[PDB]
């Protein structure tokens, strides 16, 4: 009936990737800068930041037997694809 | 026609609302089935009509605004009535519960409750509550009014006892049911008989039910109700079997529109559809209605009210006076409005006009029945359908057909269009020709006719021992650790998993019946606990029995089961087939069979079942995943995990049974110590457990588990002598032989459990494993325990060929096993030549297969004739329509056939049974059941042919006294030897040698001397001069 702990404490990783990570995601082009001060696109750490993004969306999905875990687990592995979609 | 939509719903409102709701249960919601008179009975399946017809309204009510509450009073009194059903099913949970575990007629649902408390109001004894239909329907019916937006279900309690209700219809493929018409058969002996009406709604219920969330919209996962494929798979192989024949006493029946039409549209192949619809309306339509079956004595004149049963002989005097419907003009003219003909609605309205009655009021009044008067009975026999009949409920005397009446409100509105037929089915029971992506309803991506299915096959060996040095022969596999987060499970281990699915501990419900998971539910994928698990096929398991051990069987098991799921998988997904590979099928000469199989795999194609071998990573990346939920909604997070597959890291018996068993001392323990063979330990500890208690302890241990070991490791050499008593003398008994017998007779066959010459039991009916185990042991073989185990052998072999290659067996009525074994025995003594020949448990399983197909071939090649009337006699093969010819025979001899002392009449047998009917085929062998020699059959048969041949080409002729065809079969006999004996001069006397062996046809063959037989008979008669081709002379 109501959602596992694990993914309760994935709310807690999700917010940890969203406000680290997947908040600094171009919306156009899927890709993600250094920092504020490098506004450019990195391959390698592209690649490698979105491994958070990428396993989170991973166990969410391992668990996604309600709309919103089958959303943010859809969220996160496409989010992983826009990534290196635009890579 | 200037009438407002209003005006014209308000003209069906006021017939529901005086001729079905007015008589709807205040207390129970339920409709009683006698609204005068005041019988408190209330039928399922009458109160599931009566619901859909206020639901109806209800849709069509829909369509005004402005309904003054008449919408809510139309949906929440169909509500109100599927809720009653609920309340009577759910107080009676004791019973589902029961029903689950062993269905049988004494511990099913009621069908009949009290209309004004739900309490149970008549006992098994005094009705047949055993109505699968009533539970399938209100399963149906349950989806569509929830579907329609109608809140019947109110939490997950219920829906626990909803799939409880899904686990009952699940088995009932092999649970004999009284059907529909609460009778069972036209005989009225209250004996239970599956009914293509009971077996196809439960497939309509599972298909609409499988995956739908009891809530509506307002619902999540955790009121979903599973359904088993494989159970409704086995529900469907029974209908498409059974049609398009109700049942085994019916070739017909009125129950099939409700069944292949509104409200299930249980059939999906429009070849059957089309076959069945004419049946029903060549054979059972009437002026004034349909007929329920041919011969059916229902409230008909010449019936004995008093009486509960019917005679054997008083279906006789039933034909051409049986009740007429008139409901099922209503039933085609749904079926005419969802298949959009419009000329069949139009043509059922016109017959339903004249039929209809109507109250003071004017509203229209659907009668039950139309019966032939006590006074035109016999006139109506000789011209049918020619004389007035009277209506059983006319209106107006208080006596309204509630399920009829409700019935004409949903065809009337589907006919003047005011609700569609998608609004009565919201889930898609009925669906055009564009028959392509519905689960479960045999519509997959491909479609109705194309079936190229692929399978995902994953390569999965136990060992990397195995794995690596599989890899050294081109064959690409992973172990379970490398394919690791993924769990490779038994089928037992998903079963463990699915006993907590429906579990009510406040309704004492105990959730999915420990029952096998077959090839069609392991192909799915499942994700419990967070962990994604695929179960490889039952065929894989080194537990149930021994030929899973036989390399050459596993390889066509493999075979079969992919061209079982090519054929039997329906869903949105690819199947998904792990191929488990043991050290057992490498080492040794079984490494050349497997790997030609594993390199078909690699290939792409094998046995002609197009498959995909990829990793089990990439099989299971995008498939649709069955969330078992059940599991942790009951927050059994920390339930045991559930045992994974764990990767692992010669001379003919000098000890023959009578030497030593004659034997009256005991030093035969010294004895076991002093042979070293493995059959002599076999039997040996065999008698220990016998001789010495179940339990005695041994050398290596307890008895019980010593003899465990030896057959355990006796499959492991493949000494296939030791692995048959290991497994006949610890009672094993695979899960796989009950469904195979239910397979059987479905098809019409008759099965017989028993070694030759000894105590045979005929399977007439489907049997649960339990008493089967039962039969195959303990009353059936005594005289060897290894009976049962070659008995169960060939069972699972049939089993294999009566899908693969069903013609094999056309003719072959009675599949009787020792019959069978005696078949193939008897040709290892045929093929053993003047040599000590081979013992039928000294061959390989597959050998056994093969020799048994060998044996069975449409015409062994080239064999002596005496020989093959053996091979065919042995089985009791009869060519096709055979039994049909002998209802011509018998039509023709007015004092009928006598052979062997057995002796078949003109009478009662011509006018008790149909020529088409299956009785007559088992009265024919029970009258050929005393013929010993097969040989002998044969040559009876073949001249129960050729007499077939003579009276159907030549009408003239007829015979005058009793057919005793063994005289025949003596007369044509005597003329072979003078033919003979005038070439040769053979001198054996009374030796069918020389008459057995030449052809039928040829110069002078059997047939001929067989065909001078009946005529020199046939010509001692008087002609009657026929008008077909009057005589030129």
């Amino acid at each position: 009936r109501s959602r596992s702990n694990s993914g309760v404490r994935l709310d807690g990783y999700a917010r940890l990737v969203q406000q680290t990570i997947l908040c600094h995601q171009n919306p156009v082009t899927g890709l993600l800068p250094a920092s504020y001060d490098q506004k450019d696109a990195w391959v390698r750490d592209n690649v490698y930041s979105i491994l958070a993004v990428w396993g989170l969306g991973l166990a969410y999905r391992k668990n996604a037997d309600r709309d919103e875990d089958k959303a943010k687990a859809y969220e996160l592995e496409q989010s992983v694809v826009k990534l290196m979609r635009g890579l | 026609d200037n009438e407002t939509l209003w005006d014209k719903l308000d003209h069906y409102y006021r017939i529901v609302k005086s001729t079905l709701l007015l008589y709807q249960s205040p207390t129970t919601g339920l409709f009683p089935t006698k609204t005068c008179g005041g019988d408190q009975k209330a039928k399922i399946q009458d109160s599931l009509y009566c619901a859909a017809g206020a639901w109806a309204l209800a849709l069509a009510y829909r369509r005004i605004d402005d309904d003054k509450g008449r919408t809510h009073e139309l949906e929440h009194s169909a509500i109100k009535c599927m809720r009653g059903i609920l309340y009577c099913y759910m107080r009676q949970a004791d019973k589902v519960q029961q029903f689950k575990q062993d269905p049988r007629p004494t511990t099913c649902l009621h069908s009949v409750f009290n209309v004004h408390t739900g309490d149970e109001l008549l006992s098994y004894e005094e009705y047949g509550h055993l109505q699968i239909n009533a539970v399938s329907l209100y399963l149906l019916y349950l989806v569509e009014m929830i579907s329609s937006g109608l809140q019947i279900i109110y939490n997950t309690d219920e829906v626990s006892f909803i799939q409880n209700l899904v686990f009952c219809v699940e088995r009932v493929y092999r649970v004999p049911d009284f059907g529909v018409w609460e009778r069972g058969s036209k005989y009225n002996n209250g004996s239970t008989e599956l009914h293509s009406s009971s077996v196809g709604l439960a497939k309509a219920a599972l298909e609409a039910i499988n995956g739908f969330n009891l809530f509506g919209n307002q619902g999540c996962s955790w009121s979903v109700i599973f359904v088993d494929l494989d159970a409704h798979n086995r529900n469907r192989q029974t209908l498409c079997s059974l049609l398009p024949r109700e049942s085994r006493s019916h070739n017909t029946d009125a129950a099939l529109l409700p069944c292949i039409s509104y409200p299930a549209f249980a059939l999906d192949d429009e070849v059957l559809f089309s076959q069945t619809l004419d049946k029903v309306v060549r054979k059972l339509k009437g002026k004034y209605g349909f007929k329920r079956f041919l011969r059916d004595g229902y409230r008909t004149s010449l019936e004995d009210p008093n009486r509960c049963y019917y005679k054997p002989a008083e279906i006789k005097l039933f034909d051409g006076i049986e009740c007429e419907f008139p409901i099922f003009f209503l039933y085609m003219m749904i079926d005419g409005v969802f298949r959009g003909n419009p000329k069949q609605v139009q043509e059922y309205q016109d017959l339903l006009t004249p039929v209809l009655h109507h109250t003071t009021e004017g509203y229209p009044v659907v009668p039950k029945y139309y019966y032939v008067p006590a006074d035109f009975v016999e006139y109506e026999k000789n011209n049918p359908g020619s004389q007035k009949r009277f209506p059983s409920n006319c209106g107006r005397d208080g006596k309204l057909f509630l399920w009829g009446q409700a019935l004409y409100i949903i065809a009337k509105l589907l006919a003047d269009e005011l609700i569609s037929p998608k609004d009565i089915d919201p889930v898609q029971r009925y669906v055009p020709l564009k028959d392509q992506r519905n689960v479960s309803m045999r519509f997959s991506n491909q479609g109705p006719l194309e079936n190229d299915l692929v399978v995902h096959v994953a390569l999965i060996a136990e060992s990397q021992r195995l794995q690596v040095f599989l890899n050294t022969y081109g064959i690409q596999t992973q172990t379970p650790q490398q394919v690791e987060p993924i769990q490779i499970w038994p089928q037992q281990e998903l079963v463990k998993a699915y006993l907590q699915l429906g579990i009510n501990e406040k309704l004492g419900l105990s959730g999915r019946p420990d029952r096998p998971i077959g090839c069609l539910g392991t192909s799915k994928i499942y994700r419990i606990l967070g962990k994604t698990v695929v179960c490889y096929p039952i065929i894989f398991d080194l537990s149930d029995f021994y030929m899973s051990q036989d390399v050459f069987l596993l390889i066509d098991d493999i075979k079969n089961a992919l061209q079982f799921i090519k054929q039997y998988w329906k869903m949105h997904g690819r199947p998904l087939f792990l191929v488990l590979i043991r050290e057992d099928n490498i080492r040794g000469s079984r490494f050349n069979p497997i790997l030609d199989m594993l390199a078909a795999l690699k290939k792409g194609i094998i046995g002609g079942v197009k498959v995909h071998v990829d990793r089990l990573q990439t099989l299971i990346s995008g498939a649709v995943v069955e969330q078992l939920d059940f599991l942790r909604i009951s927050d059994t997070e920390e339930l045991p995990e559930f045992k994974s597959f764990e990767e692992l890291e010669g001379q003919q018996p000098d000890v023959n049974i009578s030497e030593w068993k004659d034997k009256p001392t005991h030093e035969i323990l010294q004895k076991l110590n002093d042979c070293s063979c493995l059959a002599s330990q076999a039997i040996l500890l065999g008698i220990l457990l016998k001789r010495e208690g179940p339990n005695f302890i041994t050398k290596e241990g307890t008895v019980s588990d010593h003899i465990e070991r030896v057959y355990r490791r006796a499959g492991s050499q493949k000494l296939w002598l030791a692995v048959r008593y290991g497994a006949a003398f610890t009672q094993k008994f695979s899960s796989s032989i009950a469904p195979h017998i239910t397979t059987f007779l479905v098809h019409g066959k008759q099965v017989t459990l028993g070694a030759f010459g000894h105590e045979e039991e005929v399977i007439s009916n489907p049997l649960s494993p339990r008493v089967i185990q039962n039969i195959i042991y303990y009353k059936c073989n005594t005289h060897d325990e290894r009976e049962a185990v070659i008995q169960q052998e060939l069972v699972i072999h049939i089993g294999w060929i009566i899908s693969n290659n069903p013609e094999l067996f056309s003719g072959m009525l009675k599949i009787r096993i020792g019959w069978i074994i005696h078949a193939m025995e008897y040709e290892l003594q045929i093929r053993g030549g003047d040599k000590p020949a081979l013992d039928l448990y000294q061959l390989s399983p597959s050998e056994v297969k093969q020799l048994l197909l060998d044996i069975l071939q449409p015409q062994q090649n080239g064999r002596c004739w005496l020989n093959r009337r053996q091979i065919d006699g042995s089985l009791n093969r009869t060519p096709t329509g055979f039994y049909d010819r002998v209802w011509q025979i018998l039509e023709r001899t007015p004092n009928g056939i006598i052979v062997a002392g057995k002796h078949l009449p003109q009478q009662p047998t011509l006018s008790d049974m149909t020529m088409y009917e299956m009785n007559f085929s088992l009265l024919v062998e029970d009258t050929l059941g005393n013929i010993d020699q097969p040989q002998y059959r044969q040559i009876v048969v073949e001249l129960l042919m050729v007499v077939s041949i003579v009276l159907e080409r030549n009408p003239e002729l007829e015979f005058q006294d009793k057919v005793d065809l063994d005289r025949l079969v003596k007369e044509a006999f005597n003329e072979f030897q003078k033919d003979q004996s005038r070439l040769k001069e053979i001198e054996k006397q009374d030796d069918m040698t020389s008459f057995y062996n030449t052809p039928p046809l040829g110069k002078r063959g059997t047939c001929s001397y067989l065909t001078k037989a009946v005529m020199n008979l046939l010509l001692e008669g008087e002609v009657k001069p026929n008008n077909d081709d009057p005589c030129l002379i």
